[PDB]
């Protein structure tokens, strides 16, 4: 039940909401009040999901899709079956992700540590927000948001894009994949730098950070650090997502024409317009 | 807090000085009170050596090599030049010349010299990654990471155009017109998001992202007990470490170590180009459409 | 087909693999054990992983994980129900005891040490050639805790030589005696450092290091440890 360390830890408050009433654990688990709010929208959200799933008249995962209502409804209500489930589901998931963050924050508070990781996860609840809540209304129905379906959202995905083109093009999409490849990247080099001074060459002493430094200076000429290495990884991965974000709300909304022909602006300034020759003359 | 709120400066370091062979290391070089606030204010120095200056020098060879392909379409106007940037593209050669090096300069010969170049150079570049390391008497773990990604890139212009029969299949240089070959390629293998390798390297993407927000603001949320001291904390777990696995456990039902955490993330991130090498190169020689093998299997 | 060959193969590359990152995890803290310390009977599907040893540099020994855990200190908490899973009350006072999240781990009673074997972190006043070079110099600006009072007068910065960085500022009290206080827990501003964490009154409780010049890992843990406590315990005296 609890790791050699844990019992020391294991005091009461914390708590946001509810004093002690919800403050204490299950197994490994803390509940605290929002421990609850999470199990009930979780509960509730599943249960609708199958629901949909006899309305469908398929129990295959693969199969099972949840729709949101067709556009001829716009940001009004709609009948279960026609688009109502998936409102109600989606009210719940919402439920579910704030109230799994603000957990995050009644634990960071009982370790007394900073609250950067609930922090954090605002912005992957910020993405989920755009593509279903912000988007939508912005544009004007339901009816844009993607469906709860393992390939049926893979298809949302495919289709959303080609309707501007190569989806490619959109200028802030190309800089969220630069985060996102770019993360990815100092991740794996953050992951091998550690783990190469922690376990050397066989029979070697562990190494130190300062060969961290140097091993990367030798390397490429700089290190950021150890404190660095650990801001930028936060800031790579909360910006690709952030720019992610950014590509949507503005798709349909202030641009609804093909991307790649958005940069005609740079090739069209008055002083290389009408030069002759290259690729656009 | 995210910045520094007061910086601090001493002499220059010139690092540990293991089997290192110091001649080849450069001189310190300024310090950027700028980069300072982020992290490191000191840059410098670098190690040259014969490996660096083949690389940096085939580096240089392949960037100048398309450079001047561009300048030529350009019409050699300045202007041009730079309305068009995007647009240029140096492309292997036709279908015609299979796995021919005879293709004309004009017609493909001039992508393959670049290449050419960029193979030395990325692979000096990782013999590099490795001596670096072992000068320092440390694991290799950065060398084969490293191999991961050099796994797919080997992939897409060089062993996929190999076991296709021609050079043509390859990636062109350019912005623009790598982007249209990337959207092209998924269109004729019958949409790239059945092929579950290109789902599962997305997986292993999107989690890199997930990972190394966790780790980052954890870190960040325990360096009030000097959590990035994570060598040390390695060797005599501290409070920071502590805290750090429990609000974990807490939350979500099991935890890392300080060195554990650091293990799942060189697998998330190497597991992206790993899967990702394997979709693109059973793609069109093993499997010519991903929708048709997914109705299958087979 | 090759594909379906690859395919089923990675699935199961991909177990063994999260098996084999599970069970490396499982170097500290481990096994699990019951509020009173006898060991829990369900560890999980998962064996403890079979140990490894790090030979530490500066001739400081090896460590060997997973290993025999203890605390080496005792804990002042008492159960507050008669089940598993509940708060444990402290007993007596919190930060003065280190339970809670004013809680510090027995780490070695040594400093850390530079890739050299000297001391990695030093009072800026014996680091030659160290200097704030940008920001706010804190040293002479006094000290406020959360009641808004003052409480001393930073009379140095604590620097970590090897990743040139200000780990701690030192603090002079009343009394004429000092305290480190974490740099990541104290705002710097324009004509004070401001400390949210700490009354005024609590500054004194900060765990005192035993030389002048040098601070050990377990006085670190101390440190952090009940300034970090603050934050809840002191929660009283805290206004805005
Ligand atoms: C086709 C694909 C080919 C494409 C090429 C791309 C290859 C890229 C691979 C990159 C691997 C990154 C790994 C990072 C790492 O640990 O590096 C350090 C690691 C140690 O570095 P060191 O400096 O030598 O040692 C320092 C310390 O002494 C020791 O330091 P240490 O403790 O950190 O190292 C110990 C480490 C040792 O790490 C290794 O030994 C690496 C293993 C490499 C595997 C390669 C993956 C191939 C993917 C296959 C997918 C199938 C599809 C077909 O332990 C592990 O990580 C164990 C991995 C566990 C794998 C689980 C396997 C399960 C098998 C199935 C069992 C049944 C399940 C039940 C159901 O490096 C290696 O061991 C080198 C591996 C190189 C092999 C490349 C393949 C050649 C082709
Ligand atoms: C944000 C970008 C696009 C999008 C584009 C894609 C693309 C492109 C792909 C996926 C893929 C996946 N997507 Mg998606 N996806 C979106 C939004 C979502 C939402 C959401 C609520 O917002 C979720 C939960 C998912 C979930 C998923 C997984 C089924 C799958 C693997 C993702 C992963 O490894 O992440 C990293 C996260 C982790 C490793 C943590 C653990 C995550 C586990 C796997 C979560 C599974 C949840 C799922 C089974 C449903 C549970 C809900 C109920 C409680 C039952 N997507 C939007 C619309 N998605 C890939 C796939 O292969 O699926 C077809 C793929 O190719
Ligand atoms: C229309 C487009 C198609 C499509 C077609 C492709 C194709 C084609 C490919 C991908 C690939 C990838 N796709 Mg896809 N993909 C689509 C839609 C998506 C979506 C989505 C819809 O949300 C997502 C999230 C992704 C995500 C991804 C990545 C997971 C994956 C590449 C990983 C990587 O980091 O490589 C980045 C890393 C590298 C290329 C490694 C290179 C390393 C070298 C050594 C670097 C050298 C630098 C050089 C020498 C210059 C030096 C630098 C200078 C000094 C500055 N795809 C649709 C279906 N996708 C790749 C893949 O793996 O697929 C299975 C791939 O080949
Ligand atoms: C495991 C997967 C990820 C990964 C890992 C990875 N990459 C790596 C490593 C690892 C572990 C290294 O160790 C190695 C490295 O040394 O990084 C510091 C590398 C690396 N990955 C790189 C790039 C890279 N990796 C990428 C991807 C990824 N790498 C994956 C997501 C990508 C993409 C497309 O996403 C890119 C672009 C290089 C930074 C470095 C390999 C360097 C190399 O091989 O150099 C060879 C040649 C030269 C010396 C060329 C220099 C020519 C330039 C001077 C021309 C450009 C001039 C330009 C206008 C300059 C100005 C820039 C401004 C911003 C100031
Ligand atoms: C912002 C940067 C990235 C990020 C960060 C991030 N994610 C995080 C955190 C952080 C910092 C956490 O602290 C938190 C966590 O605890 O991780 C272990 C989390 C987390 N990120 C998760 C997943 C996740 N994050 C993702 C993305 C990202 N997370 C970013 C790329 C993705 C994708 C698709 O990229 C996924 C799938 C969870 C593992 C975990 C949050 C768990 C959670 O919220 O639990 C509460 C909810 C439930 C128990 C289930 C609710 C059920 C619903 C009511 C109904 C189902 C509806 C759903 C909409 C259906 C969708 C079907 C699909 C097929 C489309
Ligand atoms: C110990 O040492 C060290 C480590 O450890 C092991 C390391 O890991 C590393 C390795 C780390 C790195 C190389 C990371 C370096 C980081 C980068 C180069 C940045 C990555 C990001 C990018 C390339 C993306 C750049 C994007 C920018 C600047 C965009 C800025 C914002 C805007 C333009 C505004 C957006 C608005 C828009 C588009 C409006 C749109 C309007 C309409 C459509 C209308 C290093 C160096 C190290 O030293
Ligand atoms: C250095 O330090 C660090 C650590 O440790 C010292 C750490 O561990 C971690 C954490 C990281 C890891 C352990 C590595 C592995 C992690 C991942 C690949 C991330 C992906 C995660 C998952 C797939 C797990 C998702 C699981 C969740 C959200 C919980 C599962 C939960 C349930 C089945 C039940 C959910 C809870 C409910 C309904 C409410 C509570 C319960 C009641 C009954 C009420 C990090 C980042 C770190 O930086
Ligand atoms: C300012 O003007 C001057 C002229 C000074 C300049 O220098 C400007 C230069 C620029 C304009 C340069 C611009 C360069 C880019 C736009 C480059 C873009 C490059 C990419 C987008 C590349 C993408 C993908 C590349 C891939 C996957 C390459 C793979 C290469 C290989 C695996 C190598 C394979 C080897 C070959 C075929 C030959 C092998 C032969 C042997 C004998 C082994
Ligand atoms: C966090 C809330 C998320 C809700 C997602 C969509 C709910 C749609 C609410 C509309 C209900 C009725 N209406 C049209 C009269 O407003
Ligand atoms: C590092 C361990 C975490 C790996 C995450 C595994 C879950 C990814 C599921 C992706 C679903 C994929 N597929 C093959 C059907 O496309
Ligand atoms: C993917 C999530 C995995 C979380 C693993 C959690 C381990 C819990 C151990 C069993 C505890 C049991 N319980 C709840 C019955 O008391
Ligand atoms: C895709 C990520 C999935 C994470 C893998 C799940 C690992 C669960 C480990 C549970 C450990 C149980 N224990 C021992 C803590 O009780
Ligand atoms: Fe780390």
């Amino acid at each position: 039940a609890l790791l050699s360390f844990e019992r020391k830890y294991r005091v009461p408050g914390g708590t946001l909401v509810g004093g002690n009433l919800f403050d204490f654990w299950v197994g490994p688990f803390y509940v605290g009040f929002f421990g609850v709010a999470t199990f009930f929208f979780a509960a509730l959200g599943i249960i609708l999901i199958a629901w949909s799933a006899v309305l469908q008249g398929t129990w295959n995962p693969q199969l099972i899709s949840v729709y949101p209502p067709a556009l001829e409804y716009g940001l009004g209500g709609a009948p279960l079956a026609k688009g109502g489930l998936w409102q109600i589901i989606t009210i719940c998931a919402t439920g579910a992700f704030v109230s799994w963050a603000l957990r995050e924050v009644e634990i960071c508070r009982k370790l007394g540590i900073g609250y950067h990781i609930p922090f954090a996860f605002a912005f992957a609840i910020l993405a989920y927000l755009t593509l279903v809540l912000f988007r939508p209304v912005m544009m004007g129905a339901w009816g844009y948001a993607f469906p709860y379906g393992i390939w049926t959202h893979l298809d949302w995905v495919s289709n959303t894009g080609y309707t501007y083109g190569n989806f490619h093009y959109n200028p802030a999409h190309m800089i969220a994949i630069s985060f996102f490849f770019t993360n990815a990247l100092a991740l794996a080099l953050h992951g091998a730098l550690v783990l190469s001074a922690a376990n050397p060459e066989k029979g070697k002493e562990m190494r130190t950070p300062d060969h961290q430094d140097t091993f990367f200076r030798d390397l490429v000429g700089y290190s950021i650090g150890t404190f660095g290495i650990h801001r930028l990884g936060l800031l790579l991965s909360l910006s690709a997502v952030f720019f992610s974000a950014l590509c949507m709300i503005i798709t349909g909304t202030i641009w609804f024409d093909q991307w790649v022909d958005w940069w005609q602006w740079w090739v069209k300034l008055p002083w290389w317009a009408n030069i002759p020759g290259g690729i656009n003359g | 807090n995210i910045f520094s709120q007061v910086q601090v400066r001493g002499p220059a370091d010139l690092g540990m000085t293991e089997d290192v062979n110091l001649a080849n290391r450069s001189g310190v070089g300024p310090f950027s009170t700028l980069l300072g606030w982020f992290g490191n204010a000191q840059l410098g120095p670098i190690y040259l050596g014969s490996l660096g200056v083949l690389s940096l020098f085939s580096g240089l060879m392949w960037f100048f090599t398309i450079g001047i392909w561009f300048w030529y379409q350009a019409g050699w106007n300045p202007a041009v030049f730079l309305r068009d940037l995007f647009f240029f593209s140096l492309e292997p050669p036709a279908p015609e010349y299979g796995l021919s090096f005879a293709a004309p300069l004009k017609e493909g010969g001039l992508w393959l010299i670049a290449s050419f170049f960029m193979f030395v150079a990325v692979w000096s570049w990782w013999g590099r990654t490795y001596l670096r390391a072992q000068a320092l008497g440390m694991g290799k773990h950065t060398a084969w990471a490293f191999l991961s990604a050099i796994w797919l890139w080997m992939v897409l212009g060089f062993i996929r155009p190999i076991l296709m029969g021609s050079w043509s299949e390859a990636v062109p240089y350019g912005i623009f017109s790598h982007l249209d070959w990337t959207n092209n390629f998924s269109l004729v293998h019958g949409n790239l998001f059945y092929n579950p390798f290109h789902g599962l390297s997305i997986a292993f993407l999107y989690g890199s992202a997930l990972l190394f927000a966790m780790h980052g603001a954890t870190i960040l949320a325990v360096s009030r007990f000097g959590g990035e001291r994570e060598l040390e904390q390695i060797a005599d777990r501290g409070t920071a470490a502590e805290r750090a696995a429990l609000f974990w456990r807490w939350t979500m039902g099991f935890n890392a170590t300080m060195e554990g955490i650091h293990r799942w993330a060189i697998w998330m991130a190497v597991l992206v180009t790993l899967t990702g090498g394997i979709g693109i190169l059973l793609s069109g020689t093993v499997v010519d459409n991903w929708y048709v093998w997914g109705q299958n299997h087979g | 087909d090759l594909a379906s060959l690859a395919i089923y193969s990675f699935w199961i590359f991909l177990a063994g693999l999260i098996y084999y990152l599970q069970t490396e995890n499982m170097r500290e803290g481990y096994p699990l054990e019951n509020e009173d310390g006898t060991p829990a009977a369900n560890q999980g599907p998962f064996p403890l992983p079979k140990p490894k040893t790090f030979i530490l540099p500066h001739g400081r020994g090896t460590l060997t994980v997973p290993g025999p855990e203890s605390e080496d200190r005792p804990i002042a908490l008492a159960r507050t129900a008669v089940s598993e899973g509940f708060p444990h009350a402290p007993t007596g006072d919190p930060m003065k005891d280190g339970v809670g999240p004013a809680s510090w781990v027995a780490r070695r009673d040594l400093p850390e040490l530079d890739g050299h074997g000297h001391n990695k972190i030093k009072p800026m006043k014996a680091a030659a050639g160290f200097h704030v070079s940008a920001g706010k110099n804190p040293i002479g600006l006094p000290v406020r805790g959360c009641d808004l009072e003052i409480a001393g007068k930073v009379v140095d910065i604590w620097v970590d030589i090897p990743e040139q960085m200000a780990r701690f500022l030192e603090v002079e009290l009343k009394d004429g005696s000092t305290r480190l206080l974490p740099m990541q827990m104290v705002k710097v501003q324009s004509n004070r450092v401001h400390v949210n964490a700490l009354s005024s009154d609590l500054f004194a409780g900060i765990p005192t290091i035993k030389s002048p010049t040098e601070v050990t890992l377990l006085e670190e843990d101390k440190i952090c440890g009940y300034v970090a406590g603050g934050l809840m315990y002191a929660a009283p005296k805290r206004k805005s």
